[PDB]
């Protein structure tokens, strides 16, 4: 009824709805690195100077 | 150096599998020409570039190690490329090969042959593929198919390379190109573009395989080789720019001078003197475009340059349009009034002349705190100086007239520029001609020659030669802006295009590959041959005022006409088309007039009017005539045709081989058919019996009843064939529809070449969504093409930017696609209303249309389903052995002309007798036969014969 | 200089006025020599005349009513070509629908080719001297901004000529139904063949 | 080519419009085969049209 | 994004991480944490017809 | 339903152009004038160009 904003809908079949299927998990996969980034090297270096 | 060695590899592409993607990588074209080997036997290798390509032999190491890299002074890494840790050094020892600042970047130690390291190129970094050193090649050169990817990115940064170690080098251009990935991901044999036009057509087509046509290749133009910056050149613009004096507030001025040389205003450009902002412009195009305003012209806002701001520039300060072109720069370190205005600025606005007593009055030199734009004009010049080539005729440059950039050649100034002497603008366009600069006595009309390439391609399934038209062409000839191989190689010299032929014909032949314009071409010692096309046959019967052509015999034709009557109707959500799995952008699906709903709405009435159109096609019955189990019917074998020995669940035999000839995910679905290929076959079963058994099965009340043989009597009563052969000709008849029936079953139903118009549609409808899906992977100058990419790139402030960016290019790919459709189902609505029509009047009846239901006199048409189509088996007469007797139209003596009831007063030199325009079959005058009104008449044609009378009966 | 550089080009047709004048001579001599019976191909050679005289009569008159008035049928006849003849000169009617066709085609291209100097929301439209201005990075709307207009442009066309060709598809259609019905057959549909 | 790079954002417009305009090609060329090239033979106009 | 991980019945050469179909939308991942590739089929989906 | 649909479909035509209206395609707002009231000055062109 709303698709076609009318209360009285004329007999037949209508494309009324968008079907997906709701994930069921949320899943995270990156590689098992465990070196902390190095940022420090980078960033409280001690010398940017060139 | 030749033999096409492949310069294919992965260009760190996704794998991917049975598929065929263009892209344009710097690949190896195959065009090698010399390399450096056999330098000793029983000699130093130093080529270079960026684009290269090395492949060798092997022994032990054969290169003495693999090597890539000025000497010992910047960059240098002379790579071993040994088993002994390969390292990214950034020259000593390894100046020369091992056996017989040392600051490194990376370590990989990344371990007769086809070693192959090729494909380098810095992309900020490193690139190197690699391929595998097959030992059985037992040649020189291998057919091959790719180079792998070990790991091709490196901290090198090398802008140029030369360094190495029988021997093979090849050079890489950045050209665009085809590759075929197999089931298993496998690139296989590439298809270089610009290589030769069939190459041109497979990238063209994005297909290897190439059917027998003329496609239309890229276009061509001859190259802008040289350019002009032209104009007398050489104010106080260049220093004064500057000024000490500060006096703004009250005054912006706008031509301190109307003519200036020394324009540089570098200031900007290096930035060297300080901050500013460019409007319309780039920076450091200073000398390259030119103004005829040279000067114009503070406060602790230069926020206030303000091209349409909300600041003290709507009414007390200096304003800019919205739509302002030019530059600002701004000054400091500087140790008038803004006073309040009731009125509000214009743009551009000078205006330099009730709160109590504070309207009136009207800046502080102390240093209280820390706390200037050229406008520029559309135009001509007289400013950013500049100086080139002097004119160049007959030959294409860029630059023409200077302030302008076209690629015209300039010649002939016939054309007088009166009011003004400086420039002419095209019917179509702006620029069509002008007077230089320097030497207003000269013109450019005549830009760089450019047009499109239709390309003759014979099939790839039979020849790899092609023959390649320039669209239009002086056919004087051919200039080399590319394939670059043949030379302009003679070719017929049509108006069509020439630049490349084929064997222009003096003959004339049947038309094939037609390329238009009234020329034709095959490959028929192969080669490609352009014809002029050919008419059909040439007829020379001679006619006379007695001359009369009767068939004695007849043979029965069926002609197979297919119709598409449906779409491979579809449906896109375009929730997923655009947003599929985004939930951001949610919102923005939203803020549509619900555009995106409307567009899935159109598709949807696309999608029922298919329906309507099959129902129409075959759904004209109530009750539907099972096929009697008699293949008792004159003979004729419709067991042939008709659904009846339940084989597959439903088909007819013939069904089964037009079903025998003729995509997941895609964010759209292609809705099942209402009415399923097996209802179509049980509607087609309802309609060929009914048709053999009764007749009009929708017109005439489930047509009674009819013997079959009392049908087509009848319908040859209809086509105009009256008493002669329904009856005399039992068995030859029915043989000959049997024999046209095989006729069908091994002639179409073996090639499908008249079958292939049904693809027409299903082809099309497969390439229309080939193209939507194809069309997601565009930027549309949104960041990326990959929606959820910008979804995880961006925030939401500056993704939705540059999702709606994205959004709207989708969007209007999908209208596209609704419109391509809306028409495209308006077209094949046509041909289903034809189609039904012709079901309507060709199968339940007898259509009495001349050459419309089928060639010739249609007398029956059996239907048959096909993928979203009908096929017609127009079964059609067709007379035979024809012999050229003597007409007339009376006859006299009996005082009467005896015009022939329904025939013809023929004969045969004698024997003067009445026939009809179906068969020989002559009959004796016969006055029952004939109509008497004039009697011994002044018309033409008397024959002065005797007819009989039957009642005579003396 | 009517047709300019513009990419808007014309490609010449398969079948040209040679060709089909051509095919016109033969289809007119195979009126005049089979006028219907023809087996789309197989024709059947009448005398002409003999062929009037069947024709009228599948029109529900006699065969004698065409022979009595041969002279008048063919003399009615050779008034009416030459009525034609000048009914068909003077710019009359500016010969119908075919006028029309091209008018609806060179003016598509008119209105595409104007659009050539649509700004499309930026400053100027003149795309070479806009790049020319300014710099690609500063180009999302002096250059993609201008494409997508250009763009939307083309597609209104092509989209505009699908349909134009839709229409003259149909028209051909119709044409062709009559080429094999109206001419090398007798229609008995009324105003199939004209009134 | 600055443009023609920047155009090729817009990825494969043209493909789709250059196959759509040559399909109307193809499609005037079989609209004048299909209404007036319809014979297999060309029956010369007879030297005297008695 | 969102779909169906399943094993594929295909080997990828081990060059790249992930695939590609012919939509030009992931096909398949290899595992950066696993020696496997994955085919990743969009999340079911269609209209929905009342 | 036959000349329903048609006088329908034009109308629904018609229809489709009012909602159209609604849309703000991406902008601040669906309607000129709130445009013309919120960012007018600096973004009246941007805002209304889309």
């Amino acid at each position: 009824k709303c698709t076609l904003k009318s209360f009285t809908v004329e007999k037949g079949i209508y494309q009324t709805s968008n079907f997906r299927v709701q994930p069921t998990e949320s899943i995270v996969r990156f590689p098992n690195i465990t070196n902390l980034c190095p940022f420090g090297e980078v960033f409280n270096a001690t010398r940017f100077a060139s | 150096t030749n033999s096409f060695t492949r310069g294919v590899y992965y260009p760190d592409k996704v794998f991917r599998s049975s598929v065929l993607h263009s892209t344009q990588d710097l690949f190896l074209p195959f065009f090698s020409n010399v390399t450096w080997f056999h330098a000793i036997h029983v000699n130093p290798v130093l080529p270079f570039n960026d684009g290269v390509y090395f492949a060798s032999t092997e022994k032990s190491n054969i290169i003495r190690g693999w090597i890539f890299g000025l000497d010992s002074k910047t960059q240098s890494l002379l790579i071993v490329n040994n088993a002994t840790n390969v390292v990214i050094k950034v020259q000593f020892c390894n100046d020369p090969f091992l056996g017989v600042n040392n600051c490194t970047f990376e370590y990989v130690s990344q371990p007769k042959n086809l070693r192959e390291f090729v494909f380098k190129n810095i992309d900020g970094y490193f690139k190197i593929y690699s391929k595998h050193t097959p030992i059985n090649l037992v040649r020189d050169l291998p057919q091959g198919f790719s180079a792998l990817e070990p790991l091709v990115d490196l901290p090198i940064g090398i802008n140029i390379t030369r360094f190495q170690t029988a021997y093979y080098v090849g050079y890489l251009q950045p050209r665009t190109f085809l590759l075929k990935y197999n089931e298993n991901g496998t690139i296989t044999d590439a298809v270089d573009c610009a290589l030769d036009p069939l190459s041109e057509t497979k990238c063209t087509l994005k297909s290897f395989t190439v059917e027998k046509g003329i496609y239309q290749t890229s276009n061509f133009r001859v190259q802008p080789t040289e350019s002009i910056v032209r104009f007398p050149n050489i104010c106080p613009f260049g220093e004064v720019f500057n000024a000490t004096r500060f006096a703004s507030v009250y005054a912006w001025n706008r031509k301190r001078i109307s003519n200036c040389v020394a324009d540089y205003s570098v200031l900007y450009n290096s930035a060297s003197f300080s901050t500013f902002k460019c409007y319309g412009v780039s920076p450091t195009k200073l000398n390259d475009l030119c103004f005829t305003n040279v000067y114009a012209d503070r406060g602790d806002e230069v926020r206030q340059i303000a091209p349409g701001q909300t600041g003290k520039i709507a009414d007390y300060n200096y304003k800019l349009p919205d739509d302002f072109t030019g530059c600002v720069i701004a000054w400091n370190s500087n140790n008038l009034y803004r006073l309040f205005r009731k009125s509000n600025l214009k743009p551009f606005e000078r205006d330099i002349s009730e709160g109590f007593n504070c309207y009136f009055p009207l800046y502080g030199f102390q240093p209280t705190n820390g706390v200037v734009v050229l406008s520029f004009e559309l135009l001509a010049t007289v400013c950013g100086p500049k100086k080139s080539t002097n004119l160049v005729k007959n030959k294409c440059v860029n630059f023409n007239f200077n302030g302008l950039t076209g690629t015209g050649v300039l010649t002939e100034s016939n054309k007088k520029f009166l009011p003004f002497q400086q420039f002419g603008r095209d019917i179509a366009d702006t620029t069509d001609a002008v007077r230089d600069p320097q030497t207003l006595e000269i013109l450019d009309i005549t830009p760089c020659s450019f047009g499109g390439v239709s390309v003759i391609t014979p099939g790839t399934n039979t020849s790899n030669q092609v023959a390649v038209l320039y669209q239009d062409v002086n056919c004087t000839e051919v200039p080399v802006a590319d394939q670059l191989t043949p030379t302009w190689s003679n070719v017929f010299q049509t108006r069509a295009g020439c630049l490349i032929g084929a064997e222009h014909v003096n003959n004339s032949y049947e038309c094939d590959i037609p390329i238009g314009a009234g020329i034709c071409a095959s490959y028929q010692s192969q080669s490609i041959i352009a014809y002029t096309m050919s008419l059909g046959a040439e007829n020379s019967v001679a006619y006379s005022n007695n001359s009369i052509a009767i068939p004695t015999n007849f043979t029965i034709s069926v002609t197979t006409e297919i119709l598409p009557v449906s779409m491979t109707k579809t449906s896109v959500d375009c929730t997923m088309y655009i947003c599929g799995d985004s939930t951001e952008c949610s919102n923005l699906l939203l803020q549509y007039g619900s555009f995106c709903t409307q567009l899935n709405r159109a598709l949807t009435g696309i999608a029922v009017e298919q329906d309507k159109n099959t129902q129409e096609v075959f759904a004209q019955v109530k009750q539907i005539y099972k096929t009697p189990p008699i293949k008792d019917f004159g003979g004729f074998n419709f067991s042939q045709i008709l659904p009846d020995p339940s084989k597959p669940s439903k088909r007819s035999f013939i069904e089964d081989l037009l079903f025998n000839k003729v995509q997941k995910f895609l964010g759209l679905t292609v809705l099942p058919p209402l009415l399923t290929d097996e209802m179509i076959a049980q509607y087609t079963s309802a309609l060929l019996a009914g048709t053999i058994t009764s007749g009009w099965t929708f017109g005439a009340g489930a047509a009674l009843q009819i013997p079959f043989q009392m049908q087509m009597a009848y319908r040859f009563n209809g086509i105009g064939v009256t008493q002669n052969v329904f009856w005399e000709n039992q068995k030859l008849i029915a043989n000959q529809f049997n024999s046209a029936i095989g006729k069908i079953q091994d002639s179409l139903s073996s090639d499908a070449s008249a079958l292939g118009k049904l693809q027409d549609v299903v082809n099309q409808n497969l390439q229309a969504l080939n193209t939507l899906v194809e069309q997601l992977s565009s930027n549309f100058g949104a960041i990326s093409s990959v929606l959820n990419d910008i979804l995880s790139r961006l925030n939401p402030p500056e993704a939705e930017v540059q999702i709606d960016r994205l959004i709207t290019g989708r969007l209007q790919s999908l209208q596209t696609y609704v419109t391509q459709q809306l028409i495209r189902a308006a077209e094949i609505r046509a041909s289903a209303n034809l189609a039904a029509t012709k079901m309507s009047e060709c199968v339940l009846g007898q259509s009495k249309r001349v050459d419309f239901c089928g060639k010739g006199y249609h007398l029956m048409s059996f239907p048959q389903s096909a993928p979203h189509g009908v096929v017609f088996l127009h079964v059609t007469y067709v007379p035979a052995q024809e012999k050229n007797f003597t007409t007339a139209p009376a006859i006299c003596h009996d005082g009467k002309a005896h015009f022939p009831r329904e025939g013809v007063f023929v004969s045969n030199g004698t024997h003067w007798f009445v026939t009809q325009r179906n068969f020989y079959e002559p009959q004796i005058i016969t006055t029952d036969n004939t109509f008497v009104s004039g009697n011994c008449d002044v018309v033409i044609g008397i024959v002065n014969n005797t007819v009989y009378d039957p009642l005579q009966q003396e | 200089c009517a047709q300019k550089f513009l990419g808007l080009t014309v490609l010449p047709p398969l079948l040209t006025d040679e060709m089909i004048a051509q095919y016109t001579s033969a289809l007119l001599a195979g009126t005049i020599t089979s006028g219907w019976t023809f087996g789309a191909g197989a024709a059947l050679q009448i005398p002409f005349q003999m062929q009037m005289a069947y024709r009228f009569n599948g029109i529900g008159v006699t065969q004698n009513v065409f022979w009595e008035n041969q002279k008048l049928i063919a003399n009615q006849f050779n008034s009416a070509i030459g009525k034609i003849q000048d009914s068909l000169s003077s710019d009359a009617s500016a010969l119908g629908k075919l006028q029309d066709v091209v008018n609806q085609n060179l003016q598509a291209l008119n209105t595409l080719v104007e659009q050539l100097s649509s700004n499309f929301g930026a400053i100027s439209s003149v795309l070479n001297d806009i790049l020319s201005r300014l710099n690609p990075p500063e180009a999302e709307v002096q250059i993609d901004r201008l494409i997508t207009g250009r763009l939307q442009s083309l597609q209104t066309y092509v989209t505009q000529q699908l349909i134009r060709a839709a229409e003259i598809r149909a028209s051909a259609n119709l044409a062709a139904t009559k080429m094999s019905e109206c001419v090398l057959g007798q229609s008995k549909r009324v105003d199939f063949c004209g009134k």
